[PDB]
């Protein structure tokens, strides 16, 4: 091994063990749960709740939210439409 | 008969993502990050850039806090992160 | 061409810089979002002599504290409910 | 400051402005349901040099192709093709390549999930005050209360909680609606309270009249967590469901957040029986701190192998007086990890003391070497602090806690003050609260 070696290639070994638009990945992301960025799913079933809420990098955003003008009632924004009727 | 240096850049990465390689060398190095105080280091330079620069366009703003951003990583993280990519990437390729 | 070197760095200043574009667009949005939002903006107050709150002012003597004198509020309360 | 004026022109269409926000729903959607292999491989992949991550990858709006930020690619497929906007695939975040930069300031684009209600959510609903936005905001003690409202400080920057809150979940199904009679409805006044409008006390009084139907911070934590679960039970449909939640799994906000599991092994070195071995719920842990100057050394400590004096002592297996051997490690990890150090240590002679020991915590807290069984990095991220100041008898807490953008507050009473992420490290803390952060 050197890391000054000039790649001749994929190694035909390696080859012979594996094998458009991003709008067509919505089938596929229908039929998918909640991904995480930095959180593996395999250590998450493991080693945390089977029911966990997880908010990933919570403090990377304020929680997004608008106050009703009727009730003054800070509301997150998959709340709004419900408070709302 | 010459291959496109361009297109067998792409390969390797790819090969990287298909084992599941490219998560782990990913996952490790944000974890150091995270832990040595780089990331917070990061949103700090940023926000002392927009004040100094009395700015919050993004591309002026990229353009002074990611070369520092890229020195402020650590020796430790750099050497440890490139040695698992090079291990990586004896496994994938053939050299000449 | 390429080489182990030449590739391994390719793929960590790759990752790197994704994640630094990425923290800075954050932020740079988020301070985009505050003043527009807010034209009127203060920042929140930093006393060094540890002494000032975040409006820039000193803690109200608790005597002047009123809802009943706020620190007796708690005793107000057993009786009052009662 | 300016809003992008491209995105204005777009907008002056009404099938346009349509377009945009299915497109940017539609994006952030797959973005959150892609497995990472498929997201690295279609959205974060330049379709001109097909690098993944060169930089920020960008998936145009009104076509399928990604361009990456390094080799200016999607800014060639703006000039070359007349698209100048793509989505950042790691963010979400819609850029215009002719402003050079995001477009952040605009709520609809923000709250594009909202779209098709919009002129409801304009005129009914407004954007937080510039005084509420983080809910800063103190409370005045009213009679030796700050071992209460330390803890409601913690719990109201606490992220998911505020999410939960402001949901509305407890306020759509909550039994009582008297924020007199109902703790949980009594935490909505202090939310409500402190990030719309309802000085900024009426919550807290309310939290004190649910009290008096009945000293330590601690103590005051595991009393409101447990009655935010009794209210969640309280608001069950039926019998079966109470029973399951107070008996086998609960699925309130404190039991998938706050709670995980110990093992308790006790093994006989002689013979091995382990069946005084336990695993059990904590909402918390405590740390002794006794002579430690770390965090680390006190979970070291806390997950070592102790033998365990017992007078006459035999193995009911093998007979041997030999000390079983006892070694606490997590079984199971929650979202959000509390500790208490042990700092008022209750005498044989009745007397306490406080102990003033400094204990090190980092920002950044790792907890893959006090998990049970090679485990993965889980490293969580210091968010809150409550501290005990003074004497065992008369003493005062204060909270410390982190919100969005990193920013730190020192909560004394009705005084709240801006600190430094190097100060708040500083102090002699009693609890910690640390939110998980990455798993690997
Ligand atoms: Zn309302
Ligand atoms: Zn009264
Ligand atoms: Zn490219
Ligand atoms: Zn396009
Ligand atoms: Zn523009
Ligand atoms: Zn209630
Ligand atoms: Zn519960
Ligand atoms: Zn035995």
């Amino acid at each position: 091994r050197s890391g000054d070696a000039e790649i001749k290639g994929i190694k035909p070994k390696v080859i012979e063990e594996y094998s458009d638009s991003w709008k067509s990945l919505m089938s596929s992301a229908k039929d998918t749960p909640l991904q995480y960025d930095h959180m593996n799913r395999e250590s998450l079933k493991k080693y945390f709740d089977p029911n966990a809420q997880l908010i990933e990098d919570p403090l990377d955003k304020p929680i997004q939210y608008r106050v009703c003008e009727k009730c003054g009632k800070p509301l997150a924004l998959t709340a709004i439409v419900d408070h709302l009727e | 008969m010459t291959m496109d240096t361009a297109q067998l850049k792409s390969q390797i990465q790819q090969y990287l993502v298909e084992s599941g390689n490219y998560e782990l060398i990913s996952n490790e190095l944000k974890a150091r990050l995270l832990q040595e105080g780089w990331v917070d280091k990061v949103k700090d330079l940023t926000k002392s850039e927009m004040n100094i620069n009395e700015s919050t366009n993004f591309t002026q703003i990229l353009s002074t806090v990611e070369p520092k951003a890229l020195e402020m990583v650590s020796d430790s993280t750099r050497e440890t992160v490139l040695k698992q990519i090079r291990e990586f990437l004896e496994e994938i390729v053939d050299t000449q | 061409t390429i080489t182990i070197d030449s590739i391994s760095n390719g793929i960590l200043n790759n990752l790197l810089t994704t994640l630094i574009q990425d923290i800075v667009a954050r932020e740079t949005t988020q301070q985009q979002l505050l003043k527009t939002r807010y034209p009127d903006l203060r920042s929140y107050y930093f006393d060094p002599n540890g002494s000032l709150d975040i409006n820039g002012l000193q803690k109200q003597q608790e005597s002047s504290q009123y809802i009943v004198s706020a620190n007796r509020l708690a005793a107000h309360l057993q009786r009052c409910l009662s | 400051m300016s809003i992008c004026p491209h995105i204005q022109q777009v907008f002056q269409n009404e099938k346009s402005k349509d377009g945009v926000l299915k497109t940017c729903n539609a994006a952030r959607y797959i973005l959150n349901h892609s497995v990472p292999k498929e997201k690295f491989l279609n959205t974060m992949k330049c379709g001109t040099c097909h690098e993944i991550n060169s930089g920020a990858t960008f998936m145009c709006l009104q076509c399928g192709f990604c361009g990456c930020w390094n080799h200016s690619h999607f800014l060639s497929h703006s000039k070359q093709i007349g698209h100048i906007f793509g989505i950042n695939s790691n963010n979400g975040l819609l850029f215009c390549f002719k402003c050079e930069d995001y477009i952040g300031n605009i709520d609809l684009i923000n709250d594009a999930i909202l779209a098709k209600y919009w002129d409801d959510v304009c005129t009914k609903t407004m954007v937080p005050s510039m005084e509420r936005r983080d809910g800063l905001s103190g409370l005045i003690n009213m009679g030796s209360t700050c071992f209460m409202s330390s803890i409601l400080q913690c719990l109201i920057h606490n992220p998911y909680f505020i999410r939960h809150s402001m949901s509305q979940i407890h306020s759509n199904n909550c039994k009582v609606r008297s924020p007199d009679k109902c703790f949980s409805c009594a935490l909505d006044k202090i939310v409500h309270e402190l990030y719309g409008a309802l000085n900024r006390q009426t919550g807290f009084i309310y939290l004190l009249t649910c009290a008096w139907k009945i000293q330590d911070a601690h103590e005051f934590w595991q009393f409101i967590i447990n009655q935010i679960h009794q209210s969640y039970v309280l608001d069950l449909p039926n019998a079966k469901e109470v029973s399951r939640a107070n008996n086998k799994q609960c699925e309130c906000i404190v039991h998938t957040v706050f709670e995980g599991s110990l093992e308790s092994s006790i093994v006989c070195p002689g013979c091995q029986n382990n069946s005084k071995t336990t695993i059990d719920p904590f909402l918390d842990l405590s740390l002794d701190i006794k002579d430690k100057k770390k965090l680390y050394e006190c979970l070291d400590s806390f997950h070592k192998k102790e033998q365990l004096k017992d007078f006459n002592y035999h193995c009911g297996e093998c007979n041997s007086t030999q000390d079983a051997i006892k070694q606490l490690g997590i079984h199971k990890l929650p979202s959000v990890l509390v500790l208490q150090l042990k700092r008022f240590e209750h005498l044989l002679n009745g007397s306490n003391r406080k102990l003033d020991d400094f204990i090190e915590f980092p920002t950044y807290l790792n907890m893959k070497n006090y998990c049970s069984t090679k485990v993965p990095d889980i490293i969580y991220e210091l968010i809150g602090i409550v501290s005990h100041k003074g004497t065992v008898n008369e003493g005062h807490y204060i909270a410390f806690c982190k919100i969005s953008g990193g920013q730190w507050f020192k909560f004394n009473d009705s005084m709240v003050s801006s600190i430094s992420q190097e100060e708040v490290l500083k102090e002699q803390a009693y609890l910690l609260f640390y939110t998980i952060r990455q798993v690997n």
